[PDB]
RNA sequence: AUAUAUAUAUAUAUAUAUAUAUAUAUAUAU
RNA sequence: AUAUAUAUAUAUAUAUAUAUAUAUAUAUAU
RNA sequence: AUAUAUAUAUAUAUAUAUAUAUAUAUAUAUAU
RNA sequence: AAGC
């Protein structure tokens, strides 16, 4: 999910009420005016005047945009894991966000980015002025390399093809979902590959013993209790870290859930 | 009115000071109480005949209102929530019509319950069905709010107003006290409780249960007739025992009759708490013509909070009200809820005093006591969402260039910041390093305490911590079979006690539990129990902020009883010239996190311990190795002690936020876990760190941002006047400044207000509202001051309210009688009309002196003697022939009370004895030949005195247990406790020494070992009691009765050989004429001599009694009080100094100053307070509001005034006894009606060495 | 802050080294032995007792005193205010007595080159009224505070 | 120490550490203002409006 | 300023601005008569009256 | 009827103290 | 009102024409104490940091007074009052050396 | 004895603000600090009076 | 998902009625 | 001038009605 | 309890002046 | 589940 899907959830986008926010400030009589007072002709804030800018600016963020961050992310846990974007770590904090929770710089100078991507709405000054506005808006935390992400995501992968790439997908792989008796319903949860010992040393775990409810293909369902512990999957068998909620081939139930071993036979 | 007294004349009579009080009477009268039902009660009330000054109109809406459906919705996540529509906080219980829910109940067809149907198809995922369900088991909550069925309560005020109003004894005149026909709530009650039940015969709108309530079918009930019962019930009462003024209690009928005619009563008396207050004390004195104003000075060192008194000031018209007026604001607020008139009619009954006397405090305690009392209550998931749903709004951030690289999880700040944090962080840092530095912190025993500290019988959210644990594949013992909570934190420390830390570092990231709790005229507070792991972690950061408060600013300890807090401060401050300045801070908990406060503490905490710290251990914690980054470039890493690594692990917690766990039990299918920042209220560092972080921020203003962001010269040299250690006083969230008056007059209305516009605006840019009130009245800490005068607040002692929070049933019967006295007691501190008051309490106590039981066909009833109730410390009225109210509340409780009363009235009662054939011929001492050996048995004097002592409690004690999984608990809590092998030796080399020398001295000494056995006798005792406890209670009951006594307790006979002498009055202590405690006034005789004749406490009681010891803090488990009696035990007993080093030693004590204060101990001489406490002797607690220690010094003869006689020699060696006879002199003196009495000592029986041998003996045989 | 670490650090290093250790019961067991009267509302033994409180972690403190003597270039270990009586004390007073007994021992190991002076200004303090001397000036007076010279 | 009384530390050195390194401060604003200041006030000021 | 000066035995000091005035007229200075006779007449009402 | 005041109650009773 | 604006933008020109930075850094440094005196409050190192308050950014006055030297004839520049010590002050309290 | 009765603390103010009318009022001290029957040094009282 | 129609809910504004409070007017009694 | 009753105007509350704006449910068309 | 003398307290009745705020008229700045 |  982009950062910005929360913007348009409101028919006027939290970008045009920034935009509007000009109107609260004093000697500013327009958008223009206000980037040529905040900038002083370097594409820098004058350090003072982005103060005052901020002061406008906060309210209409914690007043607006967090309560609809908030459904927005309540409704978007309920279709299954999701990657969300932000731009700074406070709107997660003051939406309640649920999940982990990551902070990731990269080695390039962001601001420059900004102003060559021709086509924008507003005016590429305008960008960088809400950059600096979420930038000042983040807390205080050393943000980690944007790469301790993707070796997550990528490497274990990408080292498995090397032993998995041969032998018969059947017996090597697996799969693990929410389980609900009247064929059967079962609704994918992990994607688990691995070699045929590894998988046949995950069958006999208590996948028994977390519950959920599941409520109905775009079928969605909510966790009660606690969350899967990491190490049940393994230190082996790199799995899928994202999966999207739906009913494989007719009255709306909630009736329950408990996840099992549907995996194979194999 | 009839039957009224045709039941209860002899009763009536009795404690209406006419007739002598017997037990065969209240007995009666008990029983003629239990006979009652309620339909006859409210026949009863049918009979007053009500006046027309007590009518007036009430609204048909309330009878009339809609269902509940509309109130309610289904979120996106399937939770029951409230739909809003008055605003953001009309989430409290709508008021709907309830009876088209109700099963009718069995043989009580007139009533029923909430369907169990309804309860079927909520339980399988119906979303109508659950609305309803949701809506009924809350209106069944608030409904059960109270203590006991409010027919009780109405039919005891019946019966004591049925005596008529009072003599005097000290005006020699008749009070004039409206009688019930002009008691206009008793109208309304009846009135309302009529038109509901009209054809109908019975007349109970509902019935109180302990399973719950059930509802009376009628087409008029509605949700909201509970609580407004309850309100008109208080205000019944309250008129008739403190003489109010009927007209305002109209107007606060008024009010309640308006919150019930709307959409929410519970939202209504929120949004409206404020009327009185802003009407009254807030607009008080606008033109002033005289009076009395007190004279105090503030000494130095001003920490010390050192007051002495000097006298009165005459007041003039310079001190009129200064601040600015409220009128717009009453008006808007009285206009936008419809009660303008009631506002009107306040604002004019204001205006119409300009002289400062009893008269306006009492009219202004009246005022304020017509708050409605009711416990608010609402659903926990909407506490939770709207709760924790705030964040602070931080408008003017820490700039991102000023930090360091991370070291682990924290970051250093730089010191180039141009923003304020600098002086918080570093504050922070000089305290961590004055902490770290002190040799104690690294004594064995102080760890030891502070892991003791949490340790507690309550509960510590212990599941998640069992299924955090198991999400690493470690298992825990189970103690299967002990029968114990496991949902304690003593389990949870059982499970943990041999656990490296390393296999519990997971446990803090773990889930919390939850917990709530109601307030009077307060929205619901939440709680987060954290678990053992998070509180031992929590430490460094609790130890800093103690340092700082204890050191570094201006800050008091004391709860919320009235009597240990300053009285001084307040009545200082409130006087004028002085003016005050009340400052809260809203939302304080979820104002504080990682983005401003939390990044910054933790990281100067850290950086301030590593120098007198490095490398060691610490609460179990070891140490570790962390990652470097803070210069640029390197990038290495680096050891850090044990606190450190605690300030990572709780870094990294802080970073996170929190993970709150809901099971709305009030709802079917809503539980979830909530991601949140708030900070915990239930952790052991909430209220120390607020206090700090207040100070702080109140001394950078003061210091810093203040001066350079104001230009008014008046402005800047009033801040410059201004400092923390002068003028500030804080305590978590409430915080007192203080103006000193120039010696031009009082500083000038307008540059206060500019200031506090300046403080307004200078909280906002790190996110803290600041609620600040200026309005020439002092608040602290919910105590009330107004030109020297304290105004108890009656409305937040709510008489019937009782708080109830979760869904399991009322405790057993003899529970009850605990919270009548607190009641009593409650209204003795808050300064009712002593006589009513007393002859409401007994009648109260009378109600509910009788209980059914069932033994099995063995149907016996449960009794308790009057004279219970006197050992339990409520005075007598009239008794043996004796004048009527010639006794005092200020009678202590126990056996010194009981001696005081008889000293007082020996001779009578001998003569009384006599009279009626009691004769015997073995001359008695203090009976001479009565034979009061067997009136007191059939008396049951003896049998109700010794039944005052039973605990009436069950004793979950002495369950079936197997031995060994008894023994693995034991050695598992002492294996936790006891972890540094040097505290373990230290406790041997004790319990050795101590068998060596002090074996057979006394029978129970206090020691480490013992620690472990009342572990598990708390938590066993924590546990759920069943049927047969309750058997073993009533059975041992009947037993003490049926017995037959031949003496009291071995203390109590040594005291009756002691007479004494009383002589000429003392002298006035404070001006006869300056209001000091509102209502203590001349129509309130007692309380008002009491005062004038020994003076007010000027002196705060916990620094007074911080002297009273020897110990200051001892492991949780072990009491303070038990050490001290234990070390005079010995001491008196003659045992030499080894055996106070032995028992110095079990307590774990070093032996080098275990030695040391072994002899100084031994060769000094101690206080009489703490000296007097070798018998068990306390100070009354209803002496802690007056200057006891002078009346100890300087009035209390222990020589006789005609010159020395032969029996009041006391031996050179017992001088304690000179601390004993304090007490009984001081008993005497204040157990008697009127003015403190100088008296002496007369004579002892058996002369002073066999007094002392008797004590002694005493001290031998006890504990056993 | 940047050189008291070190003087810790030589503190540890001699405790571990020196064979001295503190004698726990030394000063209680000489103490108990003093004859009195239980009628005297005073005990010489009682206070002295309560004053010294040894809380065997004094050792550190001696170290870093003894550690102290090899840097008297750059650090000068004096004595705390709090050690002095609070108003200048009286010598009428036996806590007083006791007070200035413990600053009469503990001065002379101190690399404060004006100790004696304050030594000797401590019963000077003390005797006030019961019996004066001349002093400088008007504002180093007989009642200064001890240490403030 | 004449005029402080009531100091019970002898704070002689760190006060006379202190002002030492105030007075030996690499600060070259004097330098500035003794040349270049005179210098940028004659460019500017026939230029201005007053 | 000079009275009000010497009043306060120097403990403050007050300013008089040093400029061509206005001539503003603020009668307040009376002969020493006027005051004994006033002081007579205060001292013959509180007479014998405490 | 006899509704006085509270006022002229709280005085009657102190005129009851000064009285000797 | 006539005056302040001439003042102001000269005192403008001033400080972005002229090659000298004003750095507290350097201060900072020279010092080199972030708070002595562990347990002891008198620190004058501290003290003289807290009174300068190098951190602050603002030097308009500084240019200001530069600029009053061009208008000798019609404004003159004094030190506020404010910045006095208190009450006089006395040489025994050790802000009042520093003020 | 150092108790002053209702603890008034304030004679000592009036007394020294009396300094400045010595011609119309003469401070002195009540009958009531007196010994009542005139006292005896034999009695330790008499003689802290 | 968009457009249209009907029912329901919320906010603002206006009007009427009832009750209460304030002001004004009339009558009886003093 | 006081007490009692009644009427009009203003304010608050409740109910009804109308208009505007927004949303939910049902149906038709694409 | 009756009579007389002295004194305190409550209730009823009567007058002036001043100041503050609001509103109307006139003007300046911003907007139309 | 139910804190300090």
């Amino acid at each position: 999910v982009d950062s910005d899907e929360v913007g348009e959830q409101m028919e006027p986008t939290f970008e045009q009420a920034v935009m509007e926010i000009y109107k609260g400030i004093a000697g500013v009589d327009s958008l223009d005016d206000l980037i040529k007072w905040v900038l002083n002709s370097d594409l820098i804030p004058h350090d003072d005047r982005l103060g005052q800018l901020f002061q406008a600016f906060l309210p209409l963020a914690k007043d607006l945009l967090a309560p609809m961050a908030r459904k927005f992310y309540d409704n978007s846990m309920s279709e299954g894991r999701l990657l969300t974007f932000a731009h700074a770590d406070s709107e997660l904090l003051n939406a309640n966000y649920f999940g982990h929770l990551l902070r990731l710089k990269i080695p390039y100078i962001t601001e420059v980015n900004l102003m060559i991507r021709k086509n924008r709405e507003g005016g590429e000054l305008f960008q960088l002025v809400l950059s600096y506005l979420y930038k000042m808006y983040a807390t205080s935390a050393q943000p980690k390399w944007f790469g301790s992400l993707l070796r997550l995501l990528i490497c274990p992968w990408l080292h498995m093809e090397k032993l998995i790439g041969e032998a018969d997908p059947a017996s090597t792989s697996a799969e693990i979902g929410w389980h609900i008796p009247r064929e059967d319903g079962f609704i994918p949860y992990v994607s688990i590959r691995a070699p045929r010992l590894v998988i046949e040393e995950l069958m006999e775990k208590n996948w028994g013993q977390y519950h959920a409810q599941v409520i109905v293909v775009s079928a969605k369902a909510v966790i009660k209790g606690n969350h899967l512990p990491v190490k049940l999957v393994s230190r082996f068998a790199c799995f899928t870290l994202t999966a999207k909620y739906e009913m494989r081939l007719g009255r709306g139930a909630a009736y329950s859930a408990r996840l099992a071993f549907r995996s194979d036979l194999a | 009115s009839s039957m009224i007294l045709t039941q209860f004349g002899p009763f009536i009579e009795s404690i209406s000071g006419i007739t002598d009080q017997s037990n065969d009477v209240f007995e009666d009268a008990a029983k003629a109480f239990s006979m009652f039902t309620r339909s006859d009660v409210y026949k009863a009330l049918d009979e007053i005949p009500f006046s027309d000054d007590a009518m007036l109109p009430i609204p048909p809406t309330i009878y009339t209102k809609p269902s509940h459906d509309s109130y309610y919705y289904i979120d996106a996540l399937n939770r029951v929530r409230r739909k809003t529509y008055q605003g953001p906080d009309d989430v409290y219980v709508p008021n709907c019509s309830i009876v088209e829910l109700l099963e009718p109940h069995e043989t009580l067809t007139s009533y029923g319950r909430l369907s169990e149907a309804i309860e079927n198809r909520a339980k399988d995922g119906d979303s109508q069905a659950r609305i309803a369900t949701t809506y009924g088991r809350i209106a069944e909550s608030q409904a059960r709010q109270i203590k006991a069925p409010l027919e009780k309560f109405v039919l005891a005020l019946l019966v004591a107003e049925a005596g008529g109003s009072l003599y005097d004894p000290v005006l020699q005149k008749y009070d004039e006290i409206p009688d019930l026909s002009h008691n206009c709530p008793l109208w309304c009650f009846r009135e309302i409780c009529r038109h509901i039940s009209g054809p109908l015969p019975d007349r109970a709108p509902y019935l109180y249960l302990s399973a719950g309530v059930f509802w009376l079918m009628s087409p008029r009930m509605t949700s909201a007739i509970p609580p407004l019962l309850s309100d008109l019930v208080n205000l019944a009462i309250l008129q008739q025992t403190a003489g109010l003024d009927p007209s305002l209690v109209k107007l606060g009928v008024q009010i309640c009759l308006h919150a019930a005619a709307s959409s929410s009563y519970a939202w209504f008396i929120l949004k409206t708490k404020s009327i009185f207050p802003q009407n009254t004390l807030h607009s008080m004195y606008e033109s002033l013509e005289g009076g009395y104003c007190p004279n105090l000075e503030w000494l130095e060192p001003r920490s010390d909070y050192k007051f002495m008194y000097m006298g009165v000031m005459p007041l003039s018209a310079k001190y009129a009200r200064s601040a600015p007026s409220n009128d717009k604001k009453a008006r808007e607020l009285g206009e936008k809820y419809g009660l303008s008139s009631v506002v009107g009619e306040l604002r004019k009954r204001t205006k119409t005093y300009v002289k400062h006397d009893f008269a306006s405090v009492r009219y202004i305690r009246d005022a304020m006591a017509c708050t409605s009392g009711i416990f608010l209550v609402r659903t926990p998931t909407e506490t939770v969402l709207q709760e924790y749903t705030q964040s602070p709004e931080i408008k003017v951030p820490i700039p991102q260039k000023d930090w360091t690289g991370p070291i682990g999880e924290i970051r250093i700040l730089k010191d180039t910041t141009s923003s304020i944090a600098r002086y918080l962080y570093r504050t922070w840092y000089l305290a961590a390093a004055r902490m770290a530095a002190q040799p104690r912190t690294w004594d064995p025993l102080f760890q030891a305490i502070m892991r003791s500290q949490y340790v507690t019988a309550r509960g510590g959210s212990g599941a998640a911590l069992r299924e955090s644990l198991y999400a690493i594949n470690v298992s825990l013992p189970d103690f299967k079979g002990l029968p114990v909570k496991a949902a304690t934190k003593i389990f949870q420390a059982a499970q943990l006690a041999n656990l490296p830390f390393s296999h519990t570092s997971v446990a803090i990231l773990a889930d919390t539990s939850m917990g709530l709790r109601n307030q009077v005229q307060r929205r619901p507070r939440s709680i987060m129990p954290l678990n053992v792991p998070q509180q031992q972690v929590s430490a460094p950061h609790t130890l800093t902020a103690d340092y700082i408060n204890y050191h570094m600013n201006l800050s008091t300890t004391s709860g919320s009883a009235v009597i240990e807090k300053v009285i001084p401060l307040g009545v200082y401050a409130s006087s004028p010239p002085n003016q005050s300045i009340n400052i809260d801070i809203s939302a304080c908990d979820a104002s504080i996190t990682w983005d401003f406060f939390l990044s910054v503490i933790m990281a100067a905490i850290h950086e301030g311990v590593a120098s007198s710290s490095i490398g060691k251990p610490f609460m179990g914690v070891p140490a570790s190795i962390v990652n470097d980054e803070s210069v640029v470039g390197v990038r290495a890493a680096r050891p850090i002690s044990g606190m450190q690594n605690m300030i990572q692990h709780l870094s990294k917690l802080y970073k996170r936020g929190f993970s709150y766990r809901v099971n709305d039990s009030f709802s079917p299918g809503n539980d979830f876990t909530h991601m949140t920042t708030t900070f915990p209220s239930g952790s052991t560092a909430t209220s120390t760190e607020h206090t700090a972080n207040n100070s702080t921020m109140m001394e950078t203003f003061l210091t810093v941002w203040g001066p350079e962001h104001t230009d008014d010269p008046d402005v800047l040299r009033l801040m410059k006047s201004l400092t923390i250690q002068r003028n500030y006083v804080c305590q978590g969230d409430d915080g007192l400044m203080i103006i000193d008056g120039t010696t031009a007059g009082k500083v000038n209305s307008e540059t206060i207000q500019k200031m506090l516009e300046l403080i307004s605006k200078y909280g906002e840019e790190f996110g803290w509202k600041y609620d600040i009130a200026y309005d020439g009245t002092a608040e602290y800490l919910k105590l009330y001051f107004i030109f020297g005068c304290r105004i108890p607040n009656l409305s937040r002692h709510p008489i019937v309210g009782k708080e109830r929070a979760n869904s399991s049933a009322e405790e057993p019967w003899p529970a009850i009688l605990d919270q009548i006295m607190g009641v009593f007691f409650n209204g003795v501190h808050d300064g009712l009309q002593w006589q009513r008051w007393i002859r409401y309490s007994w009648a109260l106590c009378c109600a509910f002196s009788r209980q059914r039981t069932m033994i099995g066909e063995s149907v016996g009833y449960l009794q308790y003697p009057m004279w219970s109730f006197v050992y339990w410390g409520l005075p007598l009225v009239k008794a043996f022939g004796s004048d009527p109210w010639i006794f005092s509340w200020y009678m202590p409780t126990g056996d010194l009370g009981m001696y005081s009363w008889i000293s007082l009235i020996r001779p009578l009662m001998t003569r009384w004895m006599v009279a009626n054939g009691y004769v015997t011929d073995r001359c008695s001492p203090v009976f001479g030949n009565a034979d009061y050996r067997r009136c007191f048995n059939e008396l049951k004097l003896y049998q109700g005195y010794y039944m005052a002592q039973l605990p009436r409690n069950p004793k979950k004690s002495g369950r079936a247990a197997p031995r060994e999984v008894r023994e693995q608990f034991t050695q598992a809590l002492s294996d936790y406790l006891m972890q540094n092998p040097e505290l373990k030796s230290r406790v041997l080399r004790g319990r050795s020494e101590w068998e060596k020398y002090g074996a057979g001295i006394i029978h129970n000494p206090p020691s480490l070992f013992d620690v472990p056995h009342k572990w598990y006798q708390g938590a066993q005792e924590a546990a759920i009691a069943t049927r047969e406890e309750l058997a073993e209670m009533d059975e041992t009951l009947m037993r003490a009765r049926r017995h037959s006594y031949s003496s009291f307790s071995k203390l109590l006979e040594a005291y009756l050989l002691v007479k004494w002498r009383m002589c000429e009055a003392r002298e006035p202590s404070v001006d006869l004429r300056l209001p000091l405690c509102a209502g203590i006034d001349p129509l309130n005789s007692d309380p008002f001599l009491k005062m004038v004749s020994v003076g007010p406490m000027l002196q705060s009681t916990r620094k007074y009694f911080a002297q009273t010891l020897f110990m200051a803090k001892t492991v949780s488990g072990l009491d303070v009080n038990a050490i001290d009696s234990a070390l005079l035990r010995l001491r008196t007993l003659g045992a030499d100094k080894k055996a106070l080093t032995a028992q110095l030693l079990m307590v774990g004590l070093q032996e080098s100053e275990a030695d040391a204060l072994a002899g100084k101990i031994m060769l000094q001489d101690v206080n009489t307070v703490q000296l007097a406490r070798v018998v068990n002797l306390a100070v009354p607690d209803t002496w802690m509001s007056l200057d006891f220690d002078s009346m100890f010094k300087h009035h209390v003869k222990l020589l006789p005034k005609d010159g020395r006689h032969l029996n009041t020699d006391i031996p050179p060696r017992m001088g304690w006894l000179r601390a004993i006879l304090r007490f009984l002199g001081a008993g005497m003196v204040m157990t008697a009606t009127g003015v403190a009495v100088d008296i002496y000592l007369e004579d002892i029986h058996g002369g002073g060495r066999s007094l002392g041998q008797r004590f002694m003996t005493w001290m031998r045989q006890e504990g056993r | 802050t940047v050189i008291q670490p070190v003087l810790q650090d030589i503190s540890v290093l001699l405790q571990r080294i020196s064979p001295l250790q503190i004698d726990p019961t030394i000063i209680s067991n000489t103490m108990s032995t003093v004859s009195e009267s239980t009628t005297q509302t005073l005990s010489p033994a009682s206070s002295i007792l309560g004053k010294l409180r040894p809380s065997n972690s004094d050792f550190s403190s001696f170290r870093v005193a003894l550690a102290g003597w090899l840097y008297n270039g750059v650090v000068t270990t004096v004595i705390d205010d709090s050690s002095y009586p609070k108003d200048g004390g009286s010598v009428t007073s036996l806590e007083n007595l006791w007070d200035f007994f413990i600053l009469a021992l503990a001065l002379p190991l101190t690399t404060d080159p004006c100790a004696p002076v304050k030594a000797f200004m401590t019963l000077a303090n003390m005797m006030v009224g019961f019996e004066t001397i001349p002093m400088d000036n008007q504002i180093y007076t007989q009642s200064r505070r001890a240490s403030a010279f | 120490q004449r005029y402080q009384p009531g100091w019970t530390q002898s704070l002689v050195s760190s006060m006379r550490g202190t002002l030492d390194k105030l007075k030996l401060i690499k600060s070259m604003t004097p330098m500035y203002l003794q040349q270049l200041a005179p210098v940028e006030l004659a460019v500017i000021a026939p230029m201005l409006p007053f | 300023e000079w009275a009000l000066t010497e009043c306060a035995q120097g403990y403050v000091t007050v300013t008089s601005p040093y400029a061509p005035s206005v001539n503003r007229l603020m009668p307040y200075r009376i002969s020493n008569a006027e005051r004994q006779i006033s002081q007579i007449i205060r001292i013959m009402n509180i007479g014998n009256n405490a | 009827l006899t509704s006085s005041d509270i006022q002229r109650h709280i005085t009657e009773f102190i005129s009851s103290w000064q009285n000797h």
